[PDB]
């Protein structure tokens, strides 16, 4: 029943997204589209006709005008012409950034541009909410900048064959119908037969500044490296592209340092070559500062925060790569062969060999879990590999059981390879549990007694006193267990370090450790031969030997031995002896080769290593918390102060299988004839033909760029802690809340993703939380309380700077963007004069300090007239006044009482002597031209505008401006109601451009300062007049650099 | 309109192919391509660039065609 | 010069079809300038490779292939078979072999128990003779590099990619290999100035790539994945070029009917349509929105005249015009070009988001897509599911008035309305739904029910609608389902029909037989109801009914409605361009059920195709399928299995629906087999 319901499921949007695919993002990220080439004109401003020229006419014969001879003109030949922004209206690009900003001529409505952001509540299609004008303008400027990120392309030239120029070189545009461009690029090339405006302007210009200006021809017979040309353009886009190219050039590298980096990162196992001769200036933008890498690393950490499903596939990928590169493979039969030789009697009820072989079951697939355990060493910051619960004995076990003895053996060998700091305590408590009743020790309290599950001891606070202080364990009452504790303290592996990477190209994303440094939980000792042979001088070999000796002492104890038959004792000790001297090559591999492989692999990871120091037994330095922050508290501004109380803990444990790791430790063999320097040279060679790392570097650059853009943009509509300029305060804006900021940030993120062609997700972790106080930091804390924090000092950002530059320019050229500044005055003006309403005569306007005015505020209230008395309204001073004179309203005051005010004031405004000034700040505007010789009344337009005002939306202000003429005309009355407050008519370009002069109506010659290079013989060619006046004819640098793939220039030696 | 590096590589292949034919063998014993030297920066003269260093993606005559067609004026109405 | 396009390319076939101008590149004079490389076998090798490696690394390795450099694999037998091969015909042994082994192989003795040849064989490996080898433990990058330089690459496995595969020693020796894909026998091409291949390579700084940025528009799955990965890894080192650029670089110095072969009719060209919603409510204009239409076939655009200008889409009545309905009906929805969300059309002239005049701007993408929905194995009756308020009457009327080639496709008699099941009962389903209200506490009339369930904004309260469903579902599942079952069972008897429904669960619970299609619309269906006047129980009741059906539907993604109309129309419209001139007597055919006692024959399928195609069709085993015909208004029933679609052709566009009737007397149930009674000529 035309109630306009069921129009609400419209534009109201959706933001909630299910994001289980963090793994896909982490394993591979889309590369930004950095380099793009533009072959067209580096301009974004278009001159358009508005009113066709008065041709033919009864005054001048048609033979005078230039158009009658079909001569192309650099400028429109029209009665009225104006300037309109139209990004890339002449460009010819290869990749589209799909962020165009286009308006229509002011005679055509342009309201839809300013209602694009937050007018989801606006009903009318012709209206928009003034309070989001600032946000809409900021979005428009951001898209304006983004659409212009292109590199100018060098096309080609041709010498002139006509006397119009002194043999200049003219650049040829690509694409079809290139004829029209030659008349637009070079205004000075036109002939000057007439006295008209265009001909006069051209004749008053310099003649040698046209076409090609300078070039750098390096190689005879190849493309010129770059050129400089005089051609139509705008200073703003030229500056933007210049700084963009400057950033790209700062990011450049050359092949020689590339081969140096690749040689370094491969540890000398791979040799690559680069050419040595005059090149052609390729462009390979891959070098970025360490700060950007740290920012990207922190963002990446915050994604995988406290989630295991996101990190586990990374570990499997690393395991697969390691298995692909490593020379170590499982010996199928070593354990069975060595255990089949022990001697035993067939009359025994038990057989140690049976039990051990039953527990081992070497399924050959155990090296996968061994490899993931190895990979865990690189990410102890977020992932803490631990032994699964199921590996421990079910009820706690007992030393009298053979099965429990073998379980203890498996756990004892498996534990030292995990990244869990609390591992040694669990190793000790594993035996302590089995030894209960048999042999006792003092524990801390009644909860964590000697009979707790060994896996329960997980934090430094639970470390038993007796374990840290050996003397508490009685050498008489507990010999075996004291011996075990001494073994743990004296023979646990010592962590070490190793250098890796190529910092001068790849940078370094290390946070809590020095660059190039990679920590290990095992001491590394480089091998000095390339033909390895079996050796027993290893940490892990000593560990296994000590464990076997401890078991042997346990069996032979006189308090425990008499429970066993002598034959069983002999078999057991023989089995332990066999296990002691097994010929497993894995400890050698871990001590000598594995660190080299990790160092080789690490720089090529998609997720660079993130480590915290390994502490052997210093309970004071065990890390207990790793946190990141993305916000700041209420009043705290300095990140070093709010970091402690605004961080979110990050980390997650991962479970492994002790059986598998023990099998790996026991059954490793090398290929029958191994020569390491050949094996690795053969294996590593393919894997350094991968260019994913450089792509990751570019992605990292864009991440920080976007973060800085977000903070700078948000610092405009709200209040933040960072210093920032402010040029758009005069544009009205609402009192922003958290929700408004979140919506604005979502829009910014969408725009940036679209512009650079990113299909994955960007900035999302920052969207959660309030974006008005963003800050990036990270810290971790030891057990003793000493804390360490890292605050990456934010680098620059070209896009934010360019956006601010365009905003600063907008503070002067707001007319060109279809925006009028100031206020409006509503009042009847009837006369035959021809002044433009956009440039009203000074006497018609008034302001707050004009004598005899009335200012009105929040207390609008009206007393109706009675018995002929005039109605009255209350001034802000408490005076009662009639409906006449000059008033001043804040606009919201009219918005909140539209209907009442219309009904009360329209008659007096139309016919009486009432004039009102509405305070707007800024507003879109519309033009309606009219014939001066005909009667014209503008009351209908103003009436519609007034009546369509809504407490949420207003429509574009309509103006009625006369049409300029180039010959004598009659006059006719005109009734005007709306005039602007100050000058707002900077958009106009020329009037009667094809005629000798303008007789009636507003007059305007070609803006001379827009062509300062041509008009001023003394100006240097490279002068610009920003931010006050944008020029329309500049010196443009066009490049011809190559962007070859990495493998095309650097080829390895097989 | 082929890249100078491509032509240097493409010309190398053809020379190697005719070497094999001249010595009635499938695989040439002496080759001008796939050598140890990383001669990536090599350039060969090609018809892609003119004498002004511009791109020859549009011929000289045609470029002159559009250039001086924009200056012509016709007999008046 | 190398150019990669996002489509499968073959040396012989893709040339006959205008592949380049299937995209938009003119290429006027051939002059033997463009050349094509066969990449189909490469795609097959990629699919085979996917069984042992990740997609990403395989694609990454394959990118570095130089397609202008000629090289090929050389499959070898297993070692033990290789030696015994060398024993026979000892004239192929390479000179690199150990002289002791060569001398022993020519011994001409059986070598069964030599006991010295044994040791020599044991301590022998293929790599000792052939330098570049692949042994199933080799990264694809290594293979690509090996093919990049050198002509012959030796391998001991068939799971390789990049080039053709030749055979070493005769097939008898290869026992582990069974695939017949492209393994050339023991029995054993230049480059044109331009070369076109499906894959894009970075082996050269200027191997060009087609536009290829419309990743979603690529039909094939594998090519789509390949292009996506390539641009997601090497976005900044690609040379993107547009069709106009290709046309220029082909026709630079020169500019200043596909011959005769079998022609497929289910390959159509589609384009993206760009336009806007200009409002001219006054003398001025507006640019309110900018939108895009996705899958618009070119044949339709050329059929009904579409230029680029200021089109108005409303008539004096106030509703939309027919051609605009058809155009929006053939596409895959709309999309706003500022915010990339989906867009829906307000049909009515109600202030919020009105569309009265539009202006076309241009056409961006162009590619050829298959039209066969691929769920069309057997010729079966078709059931389409559309929500209430989907212009059913208008669509039916528009479809009925299509008499393209004397056949009048999709007649009104061959379609059954959704509501047809409703009036089978003397009290229809609708009044039972109306009377549901008596089962709800606190509701005394249908009007009370309406004001109770809606919240003054025509929105169900999302809870009260719960009990509405609670009461309504037993009615449907206990009354409508059985009568629908009988209705569909009888309907199948008269022949193939087009069936419309409101929720697919209706057809599922009725045990419907035939192809099932769920289709959606690029409009707001709910608003289509309350404007449609002359309703029985009030429009709001219709809204509630539509909500009930939407809740009744299953969980399945409905395709765009255009996927049906495209198959219904475009093949016929294309074929008219070929058959529009020939004698209909020769270029016509008929398929129907044969019954011996002039002679009994009832039509089943109508076939139109060129003479050669019909002649090829004439010799097919049409007698293999049998049915039982009973009796002008005859009707039959098929036993066994239905007719497979490929038996008709990928050519010879046919009729989707048929009605059973006997052409000029006791009721009989004899038998039937179908025969190719098409014609003599």
């Amino acid at each position: 029943e035309f109630i306009s319901s069921w129009q609400n499921h419209p534009i109201v949007q959706v933001s909630a997204d299910v994001e289980n695919k963090k793994t896909a993002q982490l394993l591979h990220a889309d590369t930004p589209r950095l380099v793009t080439w533009d072959a067209g004109l580096c301009t974004s401003f278009k001159i358009v006709p508005i009113v066709p020229a008065q041709v033919p006419q009864d005054v001048l014969a048609y033979t005078f005008f230039t158009s009658s001879y079909a001569i192309q003109s650099p400028f429109p030949e029209a009665a009225v012409s104006r300037i309109v922004v139209h990004t890339r209206w002449a460009s010819n690009v290869d990749f589209d950034r799909d962020s165009s900003v286009i308006m229509a001529p002011p005679t055509e409505n342009n309201i839809h541009l300013f209602k694009q952001l937050l007018n989801t509540e606006t009903l009318s299609v012709r209206g928009a909410n003034p309070l989001m004008f600032r946000a809409n303008v900021l979005h428009m400027l951001l898209e304006f900048v983004l659409d212009n990120l292109y590199l100018n392309r060098h096309t080609g030239f041709s010498q002139d064959h006509t006397p119009f120029t002194e043999g200049a070189n003219l650049r040829s545009l690509p694409g079809p119908d290139a004829e029209k461009w030659y008349s637009i690029m070079y205004p000075t090339r036109m002939g000057t037969p007439n006295v008209s405006k265009i001909c006069n302007f051209v004749a008053s210009c310099v003649r040698n500044r046209v076409g090609r200006f300078d070039r750098a021809q390096m190689m005879n017979g190849a493309m010129s490296e770059w050129v400089d040309v005089f051609e139509t353009s705008d200073a703003l886009t030229v500056s933007i592209r210049g700084r963009w190219m400057a950033r790209l050039a700062r990011m450049n590298i050359n092949p020689t340092e590339i081969e140096w980096a690749l040689t370094e990162c491969a540890q000398g196992y791979v040799t690559v070559t680069s050419p040595y001769a005059p090149s052609v200036n390729r462009l390979m933008p891959y070098r970025i500062s360490n700060a950007e890498r740290q920012i990207s690393q922190i963002i990446r950490i915050m994604n995988i925060g406290n989630n295991a499903t996101v990190i586990q596939p990374v570990l499997q990928d690393i395991s697969v790569l390691l298995q692909r590169i490593s020379p170590l493979q499982i010996d199928p039969t070593i354990i069975s062969n060595t255990m089949s030789t022990v001697s035993e009697s067939t009359t025994q009820t038990l057989s140690p060999a049976s039990s051990i072989l039953g527990k081992l079951r070497p399924s050959n697939s155990d090296f996968s879990s061994f490899r993931v355990a190895l990979a865990g060493w690189l990410y102890n910051g977020v992932v803490t590999t631990v032994i699964d619960d199921s590996s421990y004995p079910k009820d706690g076990g007992s030393v009298t059981s053979l099965e429990n003895l073998w379980d203890f053996f498996i756990l004892a060998l498996a534990l030292p390879l995990t990244t869990d700091p609390c591992a040694p305590v669990k190793a000790f408590m594993t035996l302590a549990n089995m030894m209960v009743g048999f042999e006792t020790i003092p524990m801390d309290n009644q909860i964590y007694t000697q009979s707790r599950r060994a896996s329960a001891f997980s934090t430094p606070h639970t470390w038993p006193r007796c374990f840290m202080n050996i003397q508490l364990i009685s050498p008489i009452d507990a010999p075996i267990l004291r011996q075990w504790a001494e073994i743990i303290h004296r023979y646990w592996p010592n962590p070490s370090q190793i250098r890796y990477g190529a910092p001068n190209v790849f940078g370094s994303a290390n946070l809590f450790t020095p660059p190039e440094v990679l920590l290990l939980p095992i001491d590394h000792q480089p091998a000095n031969v390339t033909t390895p042979t079996l050796d027993f001088t290893n940490e892990l070999t000593n560990w296994r030997a000590r464990v076997c000796e401890l078991m042997k002492n346990l069996v032979d104890n006189q308090r425990y031995q008499p429970g066993w038959t002598q034959s069983l004792v002999s078999s057991m000790r023989g089995t332990l002896d066999k296990l002691k001297l097994i010929k497993s090559m894995t400890p050698m591999y871990l001590q000598q080769l594995a660190p080299v492989e990790l160092a080789v692999i690490a720089p090529m990871l998609p997720f660079p290593p993130f480590q915290v120091p390994y502490v052997r037994l210093d309970r004071d330095r065990v890390p207990t918390m790793v946190g990141v922050t993305r916000q700041s508290r209420d009043t705290i501004t300095q990140p070093a102060l709010s970091l402690s109380t605004t961080n979110t803990t990050v980390g997650v444990p991962l479970a492994l299988d002790a059986r598998a790791i023990t099998v790996a430790l026991l059954s490793g063999k090398y290929p029958p004839d191994l020569v390491t320097n050949v094996w690795y040279a053969d294996a590593i060679y393919p894997m350094y033909a991968d260019t994913e790392v450089f792509s990751n570097l570019q992605r990292d650059m864009i991440t920080c760029e976007a973060v800085q853009t977000l903070v700078t943009l948000v610092a405009q509509i709200s209040e933040t802690q960072y210093p920032v300029d402010r040029y758009l305060d005069w544009i009205p804006s609402l009192r922003a809340s958290a929700a408004t900021a979140a919506t604005f940030a979502e829009w910014v993120n969408t725009s940036m993703k679209t512009a650079f062609d990113l299909s994955d997700m960007l900035l999302e972790p920052l969207l959660s939380g309030d974006p008005r106080m963003t800050q990036l930091a990270i810290q971790y804390q030891q057990y003793n309380g000493r804390t360490f924090n890292i605050i990456p000092e934010m680098p620059g950002s070209v896009i934010a700077d360019c956006v601010q530059l365009t905003a600063e320019v907008f503070n002067h050229e707001y007319n060109l963007f279809g925006i009028a500044r100031g206020d409006i005055i509503i009042g009847r003006v009837q006369s035959t004069h021809l002044w433009s309403p956009l440039a009203p005569p000074p006497d018609l306007v008034f302001d707050r300090d004009t004598p005899g005015v009335h200012i009105f505020g929040r207390d609008c209230r009206i007393s109706f007239g009675m018995n002929g008395a005039a109605p009255m309204i209350r001034d802000e001073t408490g005076l009662m006044v009639p409906f006449e004179g000059n008033w001043i309203f804040p606009l919201a005051l009219w918005q909140m009482n539209t209907r009442y005010f219309n009904q009360q004031f329209d008659a007096w405004i139309k016919t009486g002597e009432l004039r009102i000034r509405i305070e707007m700040g800024a507003y879109p505007y519309m033009l309606h031209y009219y014939d001066p010789r005909q009667y014209a009344n503008a009351w209908n337009l103003t009436s519609a505008w007034l009546e369509e005002i809504t407490p949420t939306s207003i429509p574009s202000v309509p103006f009625m401006v006369p049409i300029s003429s180039d010959h004598d005309i009659s006059s006719a009355p005109a009734v005007q109601y709306i005039i602007s407050t100050e000058y707002n008519d900077r958009s106009l370009f020329c009037t009667n451009s094809s005629s000798p002069q303008t007789i009636a109506g507003p007059d305007k010659h070609i803006p001379v300062e827009r062509y300062n290079i041509l008009t001023n013989p003394d100006a240097p060619p490279t002068q610009i007049q920003l931010p006050e006046v944008v020029d329309l004819y500049n010196v443009v640098t066009r490049y011809a650099y190559e962007t070859p793939p990495i493998t095309a220039v650097v080829m390895g030696v097989p | 309109l082929v890249n100078e590096h491509s032509e240097a590589k493409d010309e190398a292949d053809e020379a190697t192919k005719k070497q094999a034919k001249d010595t009635d063998k499938s695989k040439a014993q002496v080759t001008y391509s796939d050598t140890g030297i990383n001669n990536a920066n090599e350039l060969s003269r090609s018809g892609n660039v003119d004498n002004e260093g511009g791109s020859n993606q549009k011929p000289m005559s045609t470029r002159i065609a559009e250039a001086t067609s924009a200056i012509v004026s016709k007999h008046p109405a | 010069a190398y150019i990669a396009v996002p489509a499968v390319v073959d040396s012989r076939s893709s040339e006959a079809i205008g592949l380049l101008e299937s995209f938009g590149v003119d290429a006027g004079a051939d002059a033997n300038d463009v050349s094509y490389q066969d990449h189909d076998y490469v795609l097959d090798q990629l699919q085979y490779m996917l069984d042992g490696y990740e997609a990403g690394d395989v694609i990454d390795a394959l990118v570095h292939k130089n397609w202008l450099h000629h090289s090929v694999y050389c499959l070898l037998p297993p070692k033990s078979q290789l030696l015994e091969y060398w024993k026979s015909n000892p004239s192929a042994i390479p000179d690199n072999v150990d002289r002791r082994l060569r001398k022993r192989l020519m011994l001409k003795k059986d070598l069964r128990k030599d006991d010295e040849y044994n040791q020599l064989a044991r301590a022998f490996k293929i790599s000792d003779v052939y330098a570049p080898l692949i042994s199933s433990t080799t990264s694809p990058m290594t293979m690509i590099q090996n093919l990049n330089q050198g002509e012959i690459v030796y391998t001991t496995t068939d799971r390789v990619i990049g080039a053709r595969i030749l055979l070493y020693a005769p097939r008898k020796y290869y026992a582990s290999t069974l695939s017949f894909t492209m393994t050339k026998c023991i029995i054993p091409v230049p480059h044109s100035r331009f070369n076109v291949g499906t894959f894009p390579s970075i082996a050269t700084p200027k191997c060009f790539v087609m536009s290829g940025v419309d990743i979603e528009s690529i039909p094939n799955e594998f090519i789509k994945l390949f292009y996506q990965r390539v641009k997601s890894v090497h976005a900044n080192i690609l040379n993107d070029i547009s069709p106009q650029i290709v046309s220029d670089m082909i026709n630079r110095k020169r500019l200043r009917k596909r011959g005769a072969s079998h022609v497929d009719v289910y390959k159509v060209d589609v384009v993206d349509m760009l336009f806007e919603v200009v409002d001219v409510a006054d003398g001025l204009r507006n640019v309110s929105r900018k939108l895009t239409m996705h899958t618009v076939p070119v044949c339709i655009l050329e059929m009904l005249g579409i230029e680029i200008a200021d089109y108005c889409i409303r008539q004096e009545d106030g509703m939309l015009t027919d051609w605009f309905l058809l155009l929006t009906m053939l596409s895959d929805g709309l999309t706003d070009r500022r915010t990339h969300c989906q867009y829906l059309i307000n049909p009515s002239s109600v202030p919020p988001d009105v569309i009265l005049n539009i202006s076309i701007t241009g056409f961006i993408n162009r590619h050829t897509i298959d039209v066969m929905p691929d769920i069309y194995d057997f010729v079966k009756p078709i059931g389409a599911v559309l929500p209430k308020g989907s212009f059913k009457s208008t669509i039916m009327r528009v479809l009925d008035s299509i008499s393209i080639l004397g056949i009048q496709i999709m007649p009104r008699a061959h379609v059954v309305d959704s509501d047809e099941v409703g009036e089978q009962m003397e009290p229809t389903f609708e009044q039972a739904v109306m009377e549901i209200y008596k089962g709800i506490a606190g509701v005394d009339s249908l009007d009370d029910l309406i004001k109770w369930v809606l919240n003054s904004d025509l929105i169900p309260h999302d809870d009260r609608l719960g009990q509405l469903f609670q009461a309504f579902l037993p009615l449907a599942k206990d009354l409508l389902a059985p009568m629908a079952r009988k209705f569909y069972d009888n309907s199948m008897s008269e022949g193939r029909l087009l069936t419309f429904a409101h929720a697919d669960s209706e057809l599922l619970n009725a045990n419907y037989f035939g192809h099932l299609l769920r289709l959606k619309i690029p409009y707001i269906t709910e608003v289509n109801l309350m404007i449609r006047k002359n309703r029985e129980g009030g429009e709001l009741f219709q809204l509630v009914l539509s909500y009930l059906y939407k809740m009744y539907a299953t969980s399945a993604q409905p395709k765009w409605f255009g996927s049906l109309l495209r198959l219904l129309i475009c093949p016929w419209l294309h074929m008219e361009k070929l058959i529009g001139e020939a004698d209909p007597a020769s270029t016509s055919a008929e398929i129907g059920w044969h019954i011996p006692r002039e002679d009994g024959f009832i039509p089943y399928v109508s076939i139109r195709a060129p003479r050669l195609v019909i002649e090829e069709l004439m010799e097919k085993n049409w007698g293999q399928y049998h049915a039982q015909v009973i009796v002008v208004s005859a009707k039959a029933v098929i036993k066994g299995n239905h007719l497979p679609v490929k038996l008709v052709s990928r050519f010879a566009c046919f009729t989707l629906t048929a009605k059973y009737e006997m052409r000029l007397g006791r009721g009989a149930a004899y038998s039937a087999r179908l025969a190719f009674r098409s014609d003599l000529a």
